[PDB]
């Protein structure tokens, strides 16, 4: 899971 | 939420703001589903979580605004990455139970699947631009759209994944960040859980995953029944 994605 | 407006202050009652002992500010939003129970993302999990049931301005307090902290957490048991992403769900039970009000009510589990097409509403306290976060919820509609535009975008999110794929191919409306948690809201029913999206918020052909509330109804339900060792959706 790339760190821009959660939100 | 980008791309959107201040949500009416009375067309959200079962929006619930996730926030923790430490901190004002609101990381995730939740939904109230029945008196003490809150449905919002797995990865909105703090240890010291606090709920706030019956706001909308983060400073100017309604009457009937209430303050919870949760008695018991619950995630899937069975899920394919390690930290249960995949399944980005999350069941909060209220220490105490809320009394329903002018401002707090339940929102309705999905009654029946909605696909591609469907126009939605999103809300939240998450960020409204590039440089903002709001003190009162934002709102706005999307469509749930063809699963083939989020999967190429998130490779961790298959064809088999349990979540909706929403947004507008437009470009211009779209869920942000600290938006996780709340709920994507399809002919008045919950039919999704804010997971993620792309950066920045908005791109045109870049919608978003919402975890696909129908598919856990009854992982939900028997959770709330008492049930612990029922399991989510393989
Ligand atoms: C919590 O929920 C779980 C899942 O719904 C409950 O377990 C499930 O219980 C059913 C009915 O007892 C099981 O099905 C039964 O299987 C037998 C054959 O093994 C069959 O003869 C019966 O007609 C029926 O189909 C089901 O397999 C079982 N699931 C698993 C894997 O455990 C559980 O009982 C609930 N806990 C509570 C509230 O007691
Ligand atoms: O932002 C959510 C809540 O955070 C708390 O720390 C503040 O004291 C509240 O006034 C606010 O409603
Ligand atoms: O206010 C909630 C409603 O907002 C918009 O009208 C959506 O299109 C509809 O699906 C949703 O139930
Ligand atoms: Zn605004
Ligand atoms: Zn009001
Ligand atoms: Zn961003």
């Amino acid at each position: 899971i790339a760190a821009w994605y959660l939100r | 939420v980008v791309g959107g407006d201040e949500c009416n202050i009375n067309e959200h009652p079962f929006l619930v703001a996730l926030y923790t002992s430490a901190s004002s500010t609101i990381h995730c939003a939740g939904a109230l589903i029945n008196r003490e129970w809150v449905l919002t993302a797995a990865h909105c999990d703090r240890r010291n979580i606090r709920i706030k049931l019956g706001m909308h301005s983060k400073n100017i307090r309604n009457e009937d605004e209430q303050i919870r902290v949760p008695r018991g957490k619950y995630f899937c048991l069975n899920t394919k990455f390690p930290n249960g992403l995949d399944k980005d769900i999350m069941l909060i039970r209220l220490r105490r139970p809320v009394t329903y009000s002018t401002h707090i009510a339940p929102v309705s589990l999905p009654s029946r699947s909605r696909g591609v097409g469907s126009r939605c509403r999103i809300m939240g306290w998450g960020k409204i631009s590039t440089t903002t976060y709001p003190d009162v919820p934002h709102c706005t509609n999307i469509f749930i759209v063809k699963h083939k535009w989020c999967e190429p975008l998130y490779p961790w999110v298959p064809a088999d994944s349990r979540t909706l794929c929403a947004g507008i191919l437009k470009g211009g409306r779209d869920t942000c960040h600290g938006d996780s948690g709340g709920p994507l809201i399809c002919n008045g029913e919950m039919h999704g859980i804010v997971a993620g999206g792309s950066e920045p918020c908005g791109q045109h052909l870049k919608p978003a995953v919402y975890t696909k509330v129908f598919d856990y109804n009854n992982w939900i339900q028997s959770i709330i029944a008492g049930n612990r060792t029922v399991t989510c959706p393989p």
